[PDB]
């Protein structure tokens, strides 16, 4: 069972969503990209139909636009299991004590 | 079973009152594990252990006994655990964690995810950056103000959040990408997110991208495969390191990815699986 | 460790992911958020009742990380009521659904406008043999020493002309006083006291040069260390203060407000020359008689409306703080 699971690849145009599908749906996180800013929104075109929304995804043109903010709080807060700290100065409170 | 909560808490002050170095032992493990975001290697521990005893002068405590109550502190204030971390050369040759005898380890919070506070958590942190960087700017000295983050906000620095995110997106490409990917090509596909390619640093985080590959690498996220070839000339390809499969469960994997697509709950059948087909043998187990 | 421990769990996770400062508001917004899986709908429940059961849970949690070496501190900013209800648009919680700053709400409708103490994570061993190593080298630790000395020995000022910058805190202290007296008269001292002045002076430091300066600047403001005016004038934030407040009362003697126990560095010192004995060298308040934006209300508003430093009159009070 676990053989076959193990030994398929990928990067061979799988049925739902392959690496390039994956990717632009990444992007697809456009609420800032140019919801809030230009206003213009998605084209709706209207299971390999369910990827023919991702076309158009790959006109970023720029980097700032794109929400990098959502995304650094997808991961470290859903996934990584993240044990994030403040890291307080402790050199800065050391006292000599002569 | 109310008492249960009481009853531990009074357990583990009495245990820390037993073993005042225990509290320093945690204290530097806390600092030390995130000063770098790095790995904290077992011969580390060993120095530290036998430095702490020898200034306090107190009987060297046995090594298990140590890892165990500091654990167990660690659990039941910052519910952090050091899960065992599998050695780097067993992939280049359910498993429980040998945690008693594992080479390295990683502080990892082990309070179960809940199902849609992360949401608020994701909300609060990406509802300022339409004002953080309104028209392309930044804030800092370029403006006249810095209270962009108001008081306080979620958003914590924008420095880290933005270098979590490149992460995210990198393991993203390289897991699914036959958990291989060449280091021009992993540029190439970068480059389809207007990061520059020839060298310039990066707006927010103000690294250039191969220091920050290399730094990513020397926090074990990723593991440079240095595959010396004459014909094909010096090609590097990237693997995930053991922080990540330690850190990046399969279903923390398959959670993120299913919340980047916004696919309803209730298609999640077929994913499961078709995840563990594209993943490969990224993790050993 | 069921469920109970769980809430305790998140709740420090939070506020110990805020960079270390976080908003009352918002712990209790988030308190709601997850204690809404732990007993269903979670909603007979009062808002006094919402932050007595925050306050025991912060108290469980002090006690617990006090053997540990650290503490959650509660302490007071230097500006309070609306002031800082205001925020940014007040509280968060257009052509896209990402502008929902008065929406979202836990509840149907729920407003939680009272505000005036922040939550601080900090550490109380001054010594810290064990906590030595951090991202910033010993460099930058001593600019940090160094633009300390400078913030706090700027404070000390002897006279300033008639520009009343409209900033945040002045706005607060005039509504204030009118508050107290809608006279709207030539009640606004000239006089201006600012422990927060970046004025390229910082610039000048010798070791490092001024792209370094400021991106290592830039880096702490953006970790909720040091604070930028709208002006563009730099000062040390609520956290700095919160976590240095033996080390500033112990290396230096800046005075401390009504509160017998804590420190301020905003608000009104009125000094006049009547300074408490002689100290060193500096007058103007310097051991004692300052009083942050709601101490200042709640003691202007009660009895002994007059100062204590011998007495003064109201005009002569209002030295503003910045």
């Amino acid at each position: 069972a676990q053989i076959s699971v193990r030994n398929l690849k990928f990067d061979d145009s799988r049925s739902m969503v392959n690496l390039e599908n994956i990717v632009n749906s990444l992007k697809r996180y456009m609420l800032k990209e140019h919801f809030k800013l230009n206003n213009i929104a998605e084209n709706r075109n209207d299971t390999s139909m369910r990827h023919s929304y991702l076309q158009q995804f790959s006109h970023y043109n720029e980097f700032s636009q794109f929400n990098w903010f959502r995304i650094g709080a997808l991961y470290n807060t859903i996934s990584k299991n993240a044990p994030i700290t403040d890291h307080l100065m402790g050199p800065l409170s050391i006292e000599k004590k002569p | 079973d109310s008492d249960v909560d009481l009853t531990e808490d009074l357990a583990v002050a009495k245990i820390v009152k037993e073993n005042p170095v225990a509290r320093k032992m945690v204290r530097y493990i806390l600092s030390r594990g995130e000063s770098q975001n790095s790995i904290i290697t077992r011969n580390k521990l060993q120095s530290v252990i036998h430095e702490a005893a020898r200034e306090e002068n107190i009987a060297k405590p046995s090594f298990s006994k140590m890892f165990m109550d500091i654990n167990a502190i660690l659990y039941n204030v910052y519910g952090f655990e050091l899960q065992g971390l599998p050695s780097k050369n067993n992939m280049n040759a359910m498993p429980e964690p040998l945690g008693h005898r594992a080479q390295k380890f990683i502080l990892l919070n082990n309070v179960p995810h809940s199902k849609n506070f992360d949401d608020f958590k994701i909300l609060q942190s990406a509802h300022t950056y339409e004002e953080l960087i309104v028209t392309g700017e930044y804030i800092g000295d370029d403006i006249a103000s810095g209270t962009s983050n108001t008081l306080e906000s979620k958003l914590s620095t924008d420095r880290d959040l933005v270098y979590k995110g490149v992460l995210s997106v990198i393991l993203c490409i390289v897991f699914f990408s036959k958990n291989n990917i060449l280091h021009q090509e992993l540029i190439k596909f970068l480059e389809t997110f207007g990061i520059p390619s020839d060298g310039s640093k990066i707006a927010i985080l103000n690294i250039t991208i191969e220091d920050l590959i290399k730094s990513l690498e020397k926090r074990e996220y990723i593991v440079r495969l240095e595959e010396k070839s004459d014909t094909d000339g010096e090609v590097i390809s990237y693997r995930i390191g053991r922080r990540t499969q330690a850190e990046l469960g399969l279903e923390s994997l398959e959670k993120l990815v299913q919340e980047i697509m916004g696919l309803e709950k209730e298609q999640t059948k077929s994913l499961h699986d078709d995840i563990i087909k594209s993943i490969g043998d990224s993790y050993s187990i | 460790p069921v469920t109970g421990d769980a809430t305790a769990k998140y709740l420090l996770q939070y506020i110990l992911s805020a960079r270390g400062i976080c908003h009352e508001n918002a712990l209790i917004l988030a308190l709601m958020r997850l204690e809404t899986d732990a007993s269903t709908l979670n909603t007979e429940w009062s808002i006094q009742q919402w932050v007595d059961k925050l306050n025991d849970y912060i108290n469980a949690i002090n006690v617990k990380l006090n053997l540990l070496g650290y503490k959650i501190i509660r302490i007071n900013h230097g500006i309070g009521r609306n002031a800082v209800t205001l925020k940014a648009k007040q509280n968060f919680e257009n052509t896209a659904i990402r502008a929902h700053n008065n929406d979202y709400a836990v509840l149907q409708s729920i407003v939680l406008p009272e505000s005036n103490r922040f939550f601080v994570y900090v550490n109380l061993a001054s010594t810290e043999e064990t906590k030595l190593a951090t991202r910033f080298n010993q460099n930058e630790i001593e600019f940090m020493k160094w633009a300390i000395e400078q913030f706090m020995i700027s404070g000390e000022t002897i006279v300033e002309g008639p520009a009343l910058e409209t900033s945040i805190i002045v706005k607060e202290v005039n509504r204030i006083l009118v508050a107290a007296t809608g006279d709207s008269n030539l009640a606004k001292w000239r006089k201006f006291s600012t422990f927060t002045v970046g004025s390229t002076n910082l610039f000048q430091f010798q070791e490092l040069t001024a792209t370094d300066i400021e991106d290592l600047l830039l880096r702490l403001c953006e970790l909720k260390w040091f604070y930028r005016t709208q002006e563009g004038k730099f000062g040390i934030d609520l956290r700095c203060i919160a976590e240095l407040e033996e080390y500033l009362t112990s290396m230096y003697n800046l005075n401390t407000c009504q509160n017998c126990h804590k420190l301020a560095i905003q608000g009104v010192r009125c000094g006049n020359e009547s300074c408490r004995e002689e100290n060193e060298e500096t007058g103007e308040n310097s051991l004692s008689q300052i009083w942050h934006v709601d101490c200042f209300k709640h003691y202007i508003t009660h009895v002994s409306k007059n100062c204590d430093r011998c007495g003064s009159s109201l005009i002569t009070e209002g030295v503003y703080v910045i």
